């Protein structure tokens, strides 16, 4: 993270969808960061857990991704991620990310789209 | 292949067993797991014990031999008494033989302590069954075999330690009262000889490992042996000199001397007092000469965590605190023991500086004991002046936030005592610590916070004049610190600490109106400060000061034009403009506290009117437009505004209670109309969208309105003084608005809060609304029972609230249950027994209480058909259900109330308080008493449930239960004895005569 | 650099929930009783390099006890768990400790009072003293709120490495790979996203 600029930082809880168990499973709580690589100007999401600082999200904010509402929440986004490396080997996930408030979720969407436009260049 | 060992039609392949065991302990993932399942099934095979002798002889894997002994332990503890004597002697001999053989091989003795210790514990299980009655020469032969070899002697000390533990430390839950007494008396009768072996080894032994094992056994002996074995032998001298010098023995020796300090000892014996002083002197002299001097930095040593230093310093704290809590008076009057007394306390001051929360609490408990004694005991404080001065600094530097309730309380109490003992010293330390915040030398957020908490903690200890000078000095210094500091972060930390300190000195605020007014107005300024934490601390400080100084807001202060509560209410829109909803609610709550001080009804009602002006006008605007067009509730924004209006009403009702009535009266009719309108929308939304609707922000918001309305009504009725108005004005519209809506919603749309609200209604006015209580039962009983009777997990809040409601209805309006039709009364008994079977302590305990209360309610009716039918239909259902949860091992938490209920049921029959035969005619001779039939019924039920018990065991148990059914503690003893005997075969029936 | 850690304590105290949260980040609300033992590797990144715990999460219920003390053989450290909302679970702590230290005579052990998130606490701070004479570390913890979540493992890591200044550190984060959507699994992703959008997120009343 030393080669990266911090574009946006917000406290969040991240879930991944378990298709087997038909339920949302928490993956981490802590600071969600949008990091711009000084070398490639590519913006990733990097999220670390409170206390342990373990990575629960590490993926490019792909221009192709779309934030959708969750039926249950006015302060969460659901999106498909095709390549997250938090736990090592690149894996596809259905993520949900929830914030402290609607304002935080709206602001996140704003930054996430700004990052998508940077990643398009 | 691995599953080969589960095939008992074959002989066991020990090479295979050793593979399975290795792959379990040393293997990974898939294969570790499947080996695990195979070993479990092997071990649990009830013939597996037959294989143990073979495994112990021919296995090369000490882990296989460990699991073999586990299998043998299951046999020994559960089925031992079914074996012929020759077989029991066979097993005893092959265990002893294996132990001796492993001890006689030096390499095995060194490398296989796991298998040896497990073997020793297996031997102790055999002793619990066989000794002494069927093995009288066990202890003599052990004593004899101890001279044979140092390894056998060392291992014999491990056997004796485990025996002492099993008999004295862990017998209470694991044996009958009779069998525990038998083994305690047996060890007591042979201890003289055990002690002589122990003492000779400590006197003459040279093996460090042998000496340590001997001292480990002594630690266990000290739990029960008479003091004379310690005070009338050289053993005190050895423990407090020789064994404190060697680091190998020092840890265990300190733990022994701690237990020596707890021995029951004669109190009027000067020689014994001198011995108690001497071992303490010897111990502290060995510490100072062999480990560290009194001046040593234990904070530094502990932090460094070299070898066993942390455990040793923990044990030293335990030893000093234990000894001094009991004996420091021995050291206080003799001028020659003064240095010892103060050196021991100086070691404790050094231990108190260690950064280890749990060690700090241990030393703090002791300091609390000391300073409490110096506060009350004459001519003592002067001894400890330098110790107390040091302790003031330690406590102030270690002060925690009041959120840590137990530690803050302990620390405050110690500092308050210390402040009383020397107020000048306390002030000087706190003011000089403040100076080191101001000069930057010790400045940090943690350090100014810590000092603020310490300064706050001693409020009320100083004289009002000294406090006044002190508080002004502190406030001046913190104000200068704030100005000096640069950046919002720094300024906000000190500003929070100023408001914290001021909040803790209400005596000062009450004497200085001008200053109090200034503080409140500054808190209002802070309620516009968006810097994180500032608005919260402003609102928190506001309500705290109001709670303590409310009277000063309700009177007209000299040189003010009106009570300050009027000034607050007149500017409330502006004051609260930038606050979050929960902050607004706290603010309104604080205003309610002040208004409830006004005891003139007209003036109180006007202040309440004026406080509720903004929410009432927002409510009126919504009601006018919500009635003119019912769609506007669709607006998510309007739902949030309504929820916050109701929450504002709850907050003010919380602080005003009974005084809130006129405000509740103003909104009541339209509030219940809103409840019905919101209820329709929820029912409609669930129909249109599915059960998922109940997760949507919209429906959750609508349900918040319903929950907050129920909370407001519950809050008011819980505090109402005029119960006539509650019944005549509030109850009928409430029951009409909430009961049919609850009954007629799908389970996922029912609010548990309805049940909670109805519990308060029945609790407060149930006696006045018999028809209302029947309507409550009719609406909630069967539909709620059907939600919670499929499993123990679904609808957890409904489950808890349901049994709280049934409990209060059974207490206040039992007539409502008399009115149930038989089928519903049956469902009531079913629901109570269902509550019994919960692991959930809230439900379990309410279940058992309802059962006791119901039996008492039936008893009161006397000799009438309903009571006689009740007993004929349900007496044996309650007896058998209660026995089931008592004996199934899955409901241990409910033992006390299970025992109470069973005792009540048995005593009813013992006294002949049931008027009809409990038995069907022709079942027994027609003359037979219920006592005889109950005895027969219980004997048959326990025989069917526990077929391995003898007829004699059951008969002796039931005969004891009958005799003891007016003596709860003894009755419970007999129940616990039965719980032990059902877990094994061949339990002694004479155990139930224990007295 | 791996250490065998044994987790013991009454059924329902939160042993498996605590470990699962540490393994995956998830909070399991359901109580599924452990059968004998579940073994999971758990790695922490420290300023002294990685430390691996081989976590033997054992059954607390007697009927599911399996090998019981057989699980403790060659354990290098231990957590004893109770539930501060259930008094009986604290009453049983000396029984678990007894069975544990008979097999593991000289290992670092943490006593953990779990479920401190629950308002109606039954085992009061002042009652919890068993650790002192037995030289156990004690922590109030919540597997649900993550209160002191890492403390038991940080303490054991310090004791096992013999470095009191050992800290957990942030695993540095590799640049994630750029992707192209596979047009053959476009239709598949539409479905999985529909199912996930219409399944409610848990605990919508929490602060996150
Ligand atoms: N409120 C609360 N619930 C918790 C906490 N930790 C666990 N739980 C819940 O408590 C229950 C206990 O779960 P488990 O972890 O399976 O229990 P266990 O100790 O592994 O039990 P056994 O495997 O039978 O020995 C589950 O329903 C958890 O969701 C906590 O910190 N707070
Ligand atoms: C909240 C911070 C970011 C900025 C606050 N800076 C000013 C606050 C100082 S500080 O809170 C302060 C200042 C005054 C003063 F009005 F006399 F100055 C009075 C008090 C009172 F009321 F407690 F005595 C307190
Ligand atoms: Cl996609
Ligand atoms: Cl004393
Ligand atoms: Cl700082
Ligand atoms: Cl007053
Ligand atoms: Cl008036
Ligand atoms: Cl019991
Ligand atoms: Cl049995
Ligand atoms: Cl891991
Ligand atoms: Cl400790
Ligand atoms: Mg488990």
């Amino acid at each position: 993270e030393e080669d990266e600029e911090v574009l946006y930082k917000v406290r969040a809880k991240l879930f991944r969808f378990d298709a087997d168990a038909k339920e949302w499973k928490e993956r981490g709580t802590g600071d969600c960061k949008f990091l711009k690589n000084k070398k490639t100007n590519k913006v990733r999401i990097l999220m670390r857990r409170d206390k342990t600082l373990k990575i629960c999200a590490n993926h490019i904010i792909a221009p192709e991704y779309t934030l959708k509402p969750n039926v249950g929440s006015d302060r969460s986004w659901v999106y498909a991620c095709t390549a997250d490396i938090a736990e090592g080997e690149a894996e596809a996930f259905t993520f949900a990310i929830r914030f402290g408030s609607k304002e935080n979720a709206d602001k996140f969407k704003e930054e996430f789209e700004k990052a998508q436009e940077i990643n398009k260049k | 292949s691995m599953e080969g060992i589960l095939d008992f039609s074959n002989d066991l392949d020990i090479a295979l067993l050793d593979q399975v065991v290795s792959t379990f302990y040393q293997g990974e993932g898939v294969q570790q797991k499947q080996a695990q399942e195979i070993l479990t099934k092997f071990q649990d095979n009830p013939d597996a014990w037959e294989k143990v002798d073979q495994i112990l002889q021919f296995s090369t894997n000490p882990q296989s031999k460990f699991i073999a002994l586990s299998i043998l332990d299951k046999l020994i503890t559960r089925k031992w008494k079914l074996l012929p004597n020759d077989h029991r002697i066979g097993i005893r001999n092959f265990v002893v033989g294996m132990i001796i053989s492993m001890c006689q091989d030096d390499e095995v003795f060194k490398t296989q302590k796991n298998l040896i210790n497990k073997s020793d514990l297996t031997l102790v299980q055999i002793l619990k069954q066989e000794w002494p009655q069927n093995w009288p020469e066990f202890i003599p032969e052990l004593i004899g075999s101890s001279s044979s070899s140092v390894n056998v002697c060392e291992n014999n000390m491990i056997v004796l330690k485990l025996l002492s533990e099993e008999v004295f430390d862990f017998s209470a839950e694991q044996m009958t009262q009779a069998k525990a007494l038998h083994l305690k008396n047996s060890m007591s009768k042979e201890f003289e000889q055990i002690f002589k072996l122990c003492f000779q080894v400590l006197e003459q032994g040279s093996s460090s490992s042998l000496i340590v094992a001997t001292l480990e056994s002594l630690l266990r002996y000290l739990h029960w042996i008479p003091y004379r074995y310690i005070y009338e032998t050289n053993i005190l001298e050895l423990l407090s000199t020789k064994f404190m010098t060697s680091p190998d023995t020092r840890a265990i020796t300190l733990k022994c001397l701690t237990e020596v300090s707890n021995l029951k000892i004669p109190q009027d014996n000067d020689l014994i007092k001198r011995q108690t002083v001497l071992f303490f002197q010897n111990t502290l002299q060995q510490i100072a000469t062999s480990v560290m001097p009194v001046t040593a930095d234990l904070k530094a040593t502990y932090a460094n965590a070299n070898g066993n230093d942390q455990s040793f310093l923990q044990d030293l704290a335990m030893f000093l605190t234990t000894y001094l809590a009991r004996n420091r008076a021995l050291l206080e009057s003799d001028e020659s023991l003064r240095e010892l007394l103060l050196n021991a306390h100086q070691y404790l001051i050094q231990l108190s500086k260690i950064e280890e929360r749990e060690l700090f609490k241990t030393t703090l408990d002791y300091w609390h004991n000391l300073v409490a004694d110096l506060f009350y005991e004459p001519l003592k404080k002067h001894i400890y002046e330098e110790i107390c001065s040091q302790l003031r600094l330690v406590i102030i530097e270690n002060m925690v936030r009041p959120e840590e309730i137990q530690l803050y309380k302990s620390e405050r109490e110690v500092l308050v005592y210390l402040t009383h003992l020397n107020v000048i010293d306390t002030e000087e330390i706190m003011i000089s610590k403040l100076a080191r915040q101001i000069d930057g030398s010790e400045w940090s957020w943690h350090n100014i916070n810590t000092l603020s908490w310490a300064i706050g903690s001693i409020s009320g200890t100083m004289s009002e004049d000294t406090e006044k000078r002190f508080v002004v000095t502190v406030i001046k210094d913190l104000l200068g610190l704030t100005e000096q500091k640069r950046g919002k972060d720094n300024k906000a930390v000190v500003a929070r600490d100023i408001m914290y300190v001021v909040g803790e000195y209400p005596r000062f605020l009450k004497a200085h109106w001008n200053f109090l007014r200034t503080v409140i107005l500054k808190l209002f300024e802070f309620m516009h400060e968006t810097h994180e934490g500032v608005q919260d601390m402003a609102c928190d400080t506001f309500i705290k000061i109001v709670q303590k100084c409310k009277y000063h807001f309700v009177i007209q202060q000299p040189r003010e034009s009106e009570p300050f509560i009027q000034t607050i209410i007149r500017d409330i829109q502006k004051t609260t403009a930038d606050l979050q909803p929960q902050q607004v609610h706290t603010f309104y709550k604080a205003c309610g506290i002040i208004i409830s001080e006004e005891r003139s009804v007209a003036e109180r009602n006007r202040l309440l009117s004026d406080l509720m002006q903004l929410p009432n006008m927002a409510w009126d605007t919504i009601v006018e437009q919500s009635t003119a067009n019912p769609t506007l509730l669709l607006d998510s924004e309007t739902v949030k505004i309504i929820a916050n209006i109701i929450k504002t009403n709850v907050a003010v009702c919380t602080s005003m209670g009974a005084d809130f009535y006129p405000q509740l009266g103003h909104i009541y009719y339209n509030m219940l109309q809103l409840y019905r309108a919101v209820s329709s929308m929820i029912s409609t939304q669930v129909a249109a969208e599915g059960l998922i609707a109940t997760k949507t922000p919209k429906v959750r918001g609508l349900r918040t309105i319903k929950k907050e309305i129920l909370k407001l009504v519950e809050t008011y009725i819980s505090k109402a003084r005029n119960l006539d108005d509650v019944v005549k004005v509030l109850v009928e519209p409430l029951l009409n608005a909430v009961l049919e809506d609850y009954m007629n919603n799908v389970p996922d749309a029912r609010d548990a809060e309805v049940l909670n609200c109805m519990t308060t209604v029945v609790e407060k006015v149930g006696h006045m609304i018999p028809q209302g209580v029947i309507l409550i039962l009719q609406s909630v009983f069967e539909c709620t029972l059907d939600m919670i009777n499929k499993d123990f997990t679904e609808y957890p809040e409904h489950r808890v609230e349901f049994y709280k409601l049934l409990k209060v209805i059974n207490e206040k309006s039992f007539a409502a249950f008399l009115e149930l039709p038989p089928a519903a009364f049956k469902l009531f008994v079913d629901a109570i027994c269902w509550a019994f079977k919960h692991n959930n302590r809230d439900v379990e305990v309410n279940g058992l209480q309802i059962a006791l209360d119901l039996v008492k309610n039936i008893e009161r009716m006397g000799n009438v058909p309903f009571a006689n039918e009740f007993h004929k239909n349900y007496f044996f259902i309650f007896v058998s259900e209660t026995f089931f949860v008592l004996t199934d091992s899955d409901h241990k938490s409910g033992f006390s109330k299970q025992a109470l209920l069973l005792m009540k049921l048995i005593s009813l029959v013992y006294d002949n308080k049931i008027s009809v035969p409990l038995y069907q005619e022709a079942e027994v001779p027609q003359g037979t008493s219920n006592q005889v039939y109950l005895s027969q019924y219980l004997a048959n039920m326990l025989s069917n449930a526990f077929p391995h018990l003898t007829s004699e065991q059951i008969a002796s148990f039931l005969s004891a239960l009958t005799k003891q059914c007016k003596d709860l503690v003894v009755f419970k003893g007999t129940l616990r004895d039965f719980l032990v005997q059902i877990k094994e075969v061949g339990g002694d029936p004479t155990d139930y005569l224990f007295a | 650099v791996q250490f065998k850690l044994v987790l013991v304590g009454d059924g329902g105290t939160g042993k498996t929930t605590f470990v699962k949260r540490h393994l995956t980040g998830e909070f399991e609300k359901k109580y599924v009783a452990t059968l004998g033992v579940e073994v999971h590797p758990l790695v922490f990144h420290t300023n002294r390099g990685p430390i691996k715990f081989n976590v033997w999460d054992t059954a607390g219920l007697e009927k599911f006890g399996g090998l019981r003390d057989g699980y403790y053989i060659q354990a290098q450290c231990a957590i004893i768990m109770f539930d501060v909302t259930s008094r009986v679970t604290y009453k049983n702590v000396p029984n678990w400790h007894r069975d544990l230290v008979r097999v593991c005579e000289n290992i670092p052990i943490v006593l953990c009072g779990n479920k401190v998130d629950i308002k109606d606490r039954k085992v009061k701070a002042k009652s919890i003293v068993f650790h002192r004479k037995k030289n156990l570390q004690y922590y109030d913890i919540s597997a649900k709120s993550n209160y002191n979540f890492e403390k038991p493992f940080l303490w054991l890591a310090r004791k096992l490495i013999g470095d009191p200044n050992l800290e957990f550190v942030a695993m540095p984060a590799a640049a994630p790979p750029e992707v192209v959507m596979d047009p053959a699994l476009a239709a598949q992703y539409e479905h999985d996203l529909e199912v996930a959008q219409t399944t409610a997120l848990p605990d919508e009343d929490d602060d996150l």
